[PDB]
């Protein structure tokens, strides 16, 4: 026939030989047969490299264990395909487009390819509307844009897939248009609970999953984030009608990228990532956008390795973001939540045009506090408070007391701590904060200021612990 | 500012509509010449006048 | 209405004229094919850094060439190179479309329009990689280029012909500091005058699409996309765009500068260009070395920007400003791109994010910031006026630990403190408000004449503000001469002085207090 | 900024359309192009054409290939020619079964030759005095042999290589102009190329048996005792000389392409006589007037005598395409019909 | 016939075969042509190492643009060869020897090889000396040695390039010498800055200018300092007088050398640098010196990496210098002139 | 989740050394019964400000 002959099985990268003038496109997708009876399943590999001489250098989606050298292998004839339409809202699938709550749905669907160009640069347009969440500080340090895109970036277990459940919870439940969620190589436990949480909230009628674990091999990661984002192309393109799309652990795109790079045969780069980091990482995210007039509002959760964000996977994935809230261990080791670092969180509508004048001073204010306490805490720890100025003592006190006032109780929290959260209107965070730089609660102590809503919380809390307002 | 912009917004709108009016019309318009020059290049793709 | 024959019959012309006779051309044939490198059997006569021809208008660059192969950068549509395609040889070196008609335009690293208005019409063609003028083709850099921005144009001055870095961690304003820099031409395009124009050229390589056209919304708002163009490598792009994109947007603007025009051209993070070129080698397989860089990209950034010159008077006149732009991490400036392009550039700003989260916006380190062209890039007036502004910051700096001991300092101390703080907040700055060279002047005189030591700390900026305001409406003649004879005679500084007198009798600050003498 | 955004978008558009027209009319020229495709007379009407337009073009100072030489980097590239040229004076001195028996020797010399490459890397050193490695050689296959087989064996490990397997495959080579020379001796040389050639056509286009003959892991006798059930399958093959080349590479391959070793070897045989090969896609078959005209021109343009070959194929409608050396002038309307589509503004 | 014909090319390196009896020495200087008309010139390679087969692997010293495989390379027969003489003083010249100001003059002159040996060990002076300038700060606080060297840390703006021409006056007046300034990775408008302003002094007549450019292949950022120091030998041994030899950036060729390094696929070595950092720097500031009553003294201006005195860049450098002079701008302030630190300058 | 141990606490005296700042469970109050999820409630938010 025309198909194909393993050749070399080295981990998840399988090579190929096929008859001369049936070489496969690049990207095509390859079923090959395992037939040991316990391990028994049909491998899809996708067409990574031509080698020369009829060979192709694949990557198995599948784990490899049980494949022998010179079975066949099929020409499927184009790329990966997953089901699209308004069919998929409501159901769990895989990266490569199997139904997994009840396989055989969308056998039948229309099937878009999981491998498409970003829109053309004439179709883009920057987008400057608030989306107003209900959290303190990303409401007043990195207020969100609605129709842009957004991230978490964070360390090792700081609050990103607590965060992401939380604006999971306050932007997607009374929101008038399609989900997508994409746990890019994230904990299959995390992948269930969602499942259920969605399932009880009546969220997920409205909601595609699509889910590619740590447990599956490289390739399956590197291409479950491909898959969601066509369901979510598709939703925009076609459906047009306000697409939401979360992305836990964008990071694990990137790290499945690099765990194949030298198996290919690529040098490695700096830290150990692949050569080209950067543009695959920009050939996914340039998909995740808006286009003129048809809006997909992208949230994704970015892994910091070793909590340092001089990485080049985060450094990298910075340059693609309109608002960035970044978590921080320094602020996780204090019990302030959500561990938000004020100083380095950024948004691009924080602009006295866009967001108004009051809102931007007041912002300005608490960050300027904020660092100048950052500037103090060492003088602090060593010669203590009482060498400062009174100036900056005071200064010290408001910049406590604000610390802890960013701190909120989320509704995605009351797990962990047994209390249930609150929202706040952005107008009452602004003007809870102007009062907090201007002075206005000096008096209150530290605490009931921590892990609280509005104002009226702050009164309750502070007589709770004796004080007034 | 405003008067400006929501004046040039619908102003590129029905725009648009007579942009279309113009397209679709001429898109038929432009058939009967499909003969003529095709036969230009396949002659001059060929060498002889044919 | 459409011209709808004038369609039809724009075609017929482009077709019945079709000649392509049947030309012998050297061919090869693709070995291997993988992350946007493929591998050429054949061509024998094919040169180096020479476009190649794959089926279906794939464009590839030859850069590794041996005895088996030639190994050729893919400049997109990767996914269509297949082992065993014909791969047809061009006989022509990178080259891009060079005119005016590039003004106001987005185009690729190829010269080929993305925004849609239609072809650029053009003038010339230009080789990437024409040499840089000689040793002996230039003139010492003397016309200032103002970029409208205080805190650099007083402290670190840039010339016409000079190569300035803007250098920062993320997020601390060095693509503000560029855009402002374009939007302060307006008014020398306005002007007409071919001597005091100047074209922009804004290169992106590696950003985001709605980046770019952020970007290029700002420039337009602020009427500046009648003379600037932008080479947009988007982050989708392939590895090779973002390698050639700045040698595009200087070929580009050379073509200016040998027209004895006056050109600025930014290099939008230079690092990814580095980064897309470190790629492309550690494809080709060529030997890494510190931070797996090729080895050349020294040379890549440096041959780059030893192309912004000011020619002789033999050449034109004409120049090219650099504005290279470098994205630093947890501010080490000792990284090796860094390191380079420091080592490259005639001066640099350093912007920082703890000056920008104190409110110093820009948040230009004036203590580590450099030009090594210094007072000969400056007009009189903001020389004279500005000379004093170096170590008065140098002495409120080391001063600033005694904040809250002015009671024990000296006289001089204390008045050295209080000056200090108020040039402090005289040279911030909002966002795409530029000012022109005599406001400047006047404000900087307001700080170093002392007309400043009235005002609470937390209203100069207002007052400044409010000042030139009124000087704009009342009296324009200050400006207006400061403006022509580049020199702040001490007639027009006793009416300056007298103005400022009126205006503080009449200005009332924020505590309710007064600020007259 | 609206003036400039509407005539944008009609700019857009009337440039689709445009386009659009533009595609469809030449898809249409090319309709047109197929009922004129279809009587033979105006093919070979414009064939001529195209043949006269190569009138127009010569000369190129093309180089011949020496099909193995060229795969050669320096040092060996000198011990090839002096043995090959070698053997040129050699093969002045035999006759018929003299060097068919020569083949039958020296074949199986290089099948040893490549199964244990370790004394294949002693006598491949480059040291000075051949001597200890003529009488590696000898002593090891003087009585299994003529005399002139280890004659020119010690010729050849006596000249120094730039590689292992070089050796043997300069042996094959001189197997081949042995085998060539006797063809020459029988007057069988133009038919020695068009059943090799006609073979190759045989070959490649059916690689489901052109693989099988490429397990190298299977023992070589395996695949010829293939090969000969297929090609006296019928002997219009009409030559043995034929099945003695094809066998001995068939004995060889060590992994390479069959479907470009026989080229290989077609092309072998006809830079033996000195003149370049050129490889032709058509529509139809041609008179010997158009190939007249073929063979003379392209020989005034490439500036040494040609042989040329025909691929037939009505898909490319008309015209010519040659390919020599690594170039090529197509004049097929097939591409002349792709560029214009490929160029429309 | 003899000549050789271009194999690889992979950016600045290029492999070329040559006949078998032909394989060029180390070092050699070869000449390969560039004819697409854009870009037409003549590459000049440095064989640096023999590859076997009759292979050998060049640095260009020109960017590399435009070769094509098989093109005729002519072997000169000899290293890289700079014009030497009286005659190359007020003139500025490339590592290849080429007049930059007025092309094709030098051509004609007697030609040295940039690849010397340092004096021989009996030709050496054993006892050091100081080299008595007339400047008070420097005679006294931080005397110079008479062929010893020199680090310069003057910034900009504190009046670096006044003492560089204060100093070609002095040994040109003082001492009856010349003086030969070696801008490695020199910015191609300071070069032309310093040219006019040497011509506008009136001490280009006794300066001969070596620009080794930062737009430029490693190579020639290489060699250049080895051009003007062949030069500055020529004065000292040919002519019989003192010369001062300028090298503005000495940490630019460690960093030339450490991308030939990287470039000919050499295991880098501590930090990255090259494996033969002590080696190259040694070779270089050991022809620096005192021979047979003549002198060589530099000026060097040293860059340290992260001012990092550890790093094995100035690590190196500092080995071999003799003195430092710091340019101060708090004294420039001050209108002090030279501005010389004299508390953080020092001497040995 | 992860009890992160130190060799400073250990010494200190603080044994088992789980440094409270850094250690965290994802599962949280589902991995309690009810008397310890009410009575150890925010015990960990509580020593890690304290
Ligand atoms: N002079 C200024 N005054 C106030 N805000 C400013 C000023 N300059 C910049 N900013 C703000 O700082 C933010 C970052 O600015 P900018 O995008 O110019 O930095 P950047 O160097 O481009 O960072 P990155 O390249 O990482 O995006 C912007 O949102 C802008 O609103
Ligand atoms: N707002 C919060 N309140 C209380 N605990 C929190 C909060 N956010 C995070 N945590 C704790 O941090 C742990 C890890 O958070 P998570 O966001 O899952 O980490 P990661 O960012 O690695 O996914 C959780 O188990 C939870 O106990
Ligand atoms: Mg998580
Ligand atoms: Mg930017």
């Amino acid at each position: 026939d025309t198909s194909g002959r393993v050749v070399r099985v080295t981990g998840p990268v399988v090579d190929v030989e096929f008859p001369r003038g049936s070489i496969p496109e690049l990207f095509n997708a390859l079923h090959a047969e395992i037939t040991f009876e316990s391990l028994a399943k049909t491998l899809t590999l996708e067409v990574a490299q031509h080698l020369g001489d009829n060979l192709v250098r694949t990557i198995s989606l599948q784990p490899t264990d049980g494949l022998v050298r010179g079975v066949e292998v099929i020409d499927t004839g184009r790329s990966i395909s997953v089901p699209v339409g308004e069919g998929v809202k409501g159901h769990v699938f895989n990266a490569l487009g199997d139904c997994l709550d009840e396989p055989g749905y969308g056998e039948k669907f229309e099937h878009w390819s999981i491998h498409r160009k970003p829109p053309a640069f004439e179709e883009l347009e920057p987008r400057t509307e608030m989306l107003e969440t209900g959290l303190k500080v990303v409401d007043l340090l990195t207020p969100y844009v609605r129709g842009g895109k957004i991230a978490l970036f964070g360390g090792a277990g700081v609050g990103k897939t607590v965060l992401i459940q939380e604006m999971i919870n306050r932007i997607a439940r009374n929101f008038g248009g399609t989900s997508v969620f994409a746990g890019v190589g994230e904990r299959t436990r995390e992948g269930n609970d969602l499942w259920v949480e969605l399932a009880e909230a009546n969220v997920l009628k409205d909601t595609a999953l699509v889910f590619g674990q740590m447990d599956e091999p490289p390739g399956t990661r590197m291409r479950v984030a491909l898959s969601a984002l066509t369901m979510a192309e598709w939703f925009r393109d076609e459906q047009g009608q306000d697409v939401l799309l979360f992305i836990d652990n964008i990071f694990r795109f990137t790290q499945a990228g690099s765990e194949v790079s030298t198996l290919l045969g690529r040098m490695p780069s700096a830290v150990g990532y692949q050569p080209t980091l950067a543009d695959e990482m920009g050939e996914l995210q340039e998909r995740i956008t808006s286009t003129r007039g048809r809006s997909i509002t992208s949230m994704q959760a970015v892994y910091v390795p070793a909590d340092d964000y001089t990485d080049p996977a985060p450094a990298t994935t910075f340059a693609h973001l309109d608002a960035t809230t970044e978590l921080s261990r320094a602020v996780f080791s204090k019990g302030i939540f959500p561990a938000v670092d004020p100083l380095a969180s950024s948004s691009t509508i924080l602009d006295p045009s866009v967001v108004g004048d009051e809102h931007y001073r007041v912002a300005q204010e608490v960050i300027r506090i904020l660092q100048r306490y950052k500037d103090l805490q060492d003088i602090i720890a060593i010669l203590g408070i009482d060498e400062l100025s009174e100036e900056d003592k005071q200064l010290v006190n408001r910049a406590r007391r604000i610390e802890r006032f960013l701190s909120q109780n989320m509704m995605a929290a009351e797990q962990f701590t047994g209390q249930p959260g609150s929202t706040v209107p952005v107008k009452e965070t602004i003007e809870a904060f102007d009062r907090l730089c201007k002075g206005d609660f000096d008096h209150v102590p530290e605490q009931a200021f921590f892990l609280i809503g509005g104002l009226d919380d702050l009164a309750k809390k502070a007589e709770s612990l004796g004080a007034k307002l | 500012r405003v008067r400006a912009e929501q004046q040039v917004a619908s102003t590129l709108q029905t725009a648009h509509e007579q942009l279309k009016r113009e397209r679709d019309a001429v898109e038929l318009d432009l058939r009967a010449h499909v003969g003529t020059m095709s036969a230009t290049l396949a002659s001059r793709i060929l060498g002889v006048d044919l | 209405t459409i011209p709808a024959d004038d369609i039809q019959s724009a075609i017929e012309e482009y077709v019945s004229s079709f000649t392509a006779d049947t030309s012998r051309e050297e061919v090869g044939t693709v070995v291997d094919a993988g992350d946007g490198i493929a591998h050429v059997e054949g061509l024998p006569s094919v040169m180096t850094q020479e476009l190649l021809e794959f089926p279906g208008g794939i464009l590839g660059v030859a850069l590794n060439l041996d005895e088996h192969s030639v190994g050729a950068v893919i400049l997109g549509d990767f996914e269509n190179i297949e082992e065993g395609q014909q791969v047809k040889r061009t006989g022509e070196v990178l080259s891009v479309p060079v005119g005016d008609g590039f003004l106001g335009r987005v185009v690729n690293p190829l010269g080929q329009p993305i925004d849609g208005r239609g072809d650029v019409d053009s003038d010339t063609r230009r080789a990437l990689e024409l040499q840089a003028p000689s040793v002996v083709h230039r003139q010492g850099v003397k016309e200032p280029l103002q970029t409208g921005i205080k805190a650099i144009d007083a402290m670190t001055p840039i010339g016409r012909g000079q190569r300035q870095l803007i250098i920062g961690d993320r997020k601390t304003g060095k693509t503000a500091v560029c855009v402002d820099t374009i939007l302060n031409q307006r008014q020398n395009w306005e002007s007409g005058d071919p001597k005091k124009q100047v074209r922009c050229v804004y290169v992106a390589i590696g950003q985001k699409g709605t980046t770019i056209a952020a970007v290029r919304r700002t420039l337009e708002e602020g009427g500046a996309m009648d003379y600037t163009t932008i080479v947009a490598a988007a982050a989708s792009e392939s590895a090779g765009f973002k390698w050639l994109a700045p040698y595009t947007g200087s070929a580009i603007a050379q073509h200016w500068m040998y027209e004895g025009k006056h050109v600025l051209i930014i290099f939008d993070d230079l690092t990814k260009q580095a980064e897309a070129y470190r790629a492309i080698s550690l494809l080709l397989r060529r030997p890494p070395g510190r931070e797996a860089y090729p080895g050349d990209v020294f040379y890549l950034h440096s041959r780059l920007l030893e192309r912004c010159a000011k020619l002789s008077d033999d050449l034109g006149g004409g120049s090219l400003t650099g504005l290279p732009i470098i994205e630093t991490k947890a501010n080490d400036i000792s990284a090796y791109i860094p390191t380079n392009v420091i080592s490259i550039t005639d001066g640099q700003c350093f912007l920082e994010t703890d000056l920008f989260n104190q409110g110093v916006r820009p948040a230009i380190n004036v203590g580590v910031s450099v030009s090594r062209v210094g007072g000969a890039a400056q007009i009189k007036a903001m020389k004279e006026v500005a000379g004093s502004l170096r170590l008065d910051l140098s002495q409120y700096r080391e001063l600033e630990a005694f904040a809250a001991f002015a009671s024990d300092l000296d006289a001089a101390s204390k008045a050295q403190l209080e000056r200090g703080a108020r040039l402090v907040e005289l040279l911030k700055q909002p966002q795409s408000q530029p000012m022109p060279v005599e406001e400047q002047v006047v404000s900087i005189f307001l700080g170093t004449g002392g007309h400043l030591d009235s005002v609470p700390v937390e209203d100069v900026r207002r007052f400044e503000t409010e000042l030139l305001d009124h000087m704009r409406a009342s009296e324009e003649e200050i400006l207006t001469e400061i403006r022509d004879s580049q020199k702040l005679t001490e007639e027009a500084a006793d009416k300056l002085t007298e103005v400022i007198k009126n205006f503080k009798k009449g200005f009332a600050a924020t505590g309710g207090g007064s600020v007259v003498p | 900024q609206g003036a400039r955004q509407v005539d944008l978008i009609r700019a857009q558009l009337t440039r689709q359309l445009r386009l659009e027209l533009g595609h469809e009319s030449v898809r249409q020229a090319r309709e047109l192009v197929r009922n004129h495709v279809a009587d033979q007379a105006q093919q070979s009407a414009t064939v001529d054409r195209f043949l006269d337009q190569l009138d127009a073009m010569a000369p190129a100072t093309a180089d011949v290939d020496y099909p193995l030489l060229a795969k050669m980097r320096s040092a060996s590239r000198r011990a090839l020619t002096s043995l090959v040229d070698w053997f040129g004076t050699m093969a002045q001195d035999l006759d018929h079964q003299g060097l068919t028996t020569l083949a039958g020797e020296l074949v199986s010399v290089a099948r040893l030759l490549d199964r244990e490459a370790v004394v294949t890397r002693y006598l491949t050193v480059p040291a000075e005095d051949a001597t200890p490695r003529i009488r590696l050689i000898e002593r090891l296959v003087s009585g299994k042999v003529g005399a002139p087989t280890l004659e020119v064996l010690r010729t050849a490990v006596s000249k120094r290589w730039s590689a292992n397997s070089d050796l043997i495959d300069a042996i094959e080579h001189v197997s081949r102009q042995a085998l060539l020379e006797l063809a020459e001796r029988a007057g069988q040389v133009d038919e020695v190329e068009d059943q090799l050639f006609r073979f190759s056509r045989i070959l490649d286009v059916q690689p489901r048996l052109a693989i099988l003959l490429g397990d190298c892991a299977v023992p070589a006798e395996g695949r010829v005792r293939l090969l000969r059930k297929v090609l006296e399958r019928a002997d219009s093959t009409v030559n043995p000389v034929v099945v003695a080349l094809l066998s001995h590479t068939v004995e060889l391959l060590r992994g390479q392409a069959v479907e470009e070793a026989v080229l290989f070897l077609a092309e072998v045989a006809v830079a033996r006589r000195g003149e370049i090969v050129a490889q032709v896609g058509a529509a139809a078959e041609l008179s010997d007037a158009q190939r007249t005209r073929l063979t003379e021109v392209l020989s005034r343009i490439y500036g040494h005598p040609v042989t040329v070959q025909l691929h037939i194929d009505a898909a490319l409608l008309g015209g010519l395409s040659i390919a020599v050396g690594d170039e090529v002038i197509d004049g097929t309307l097939s591409s002349r019909l792709a560029a214009a589509e490929a160029r429309l503004p």
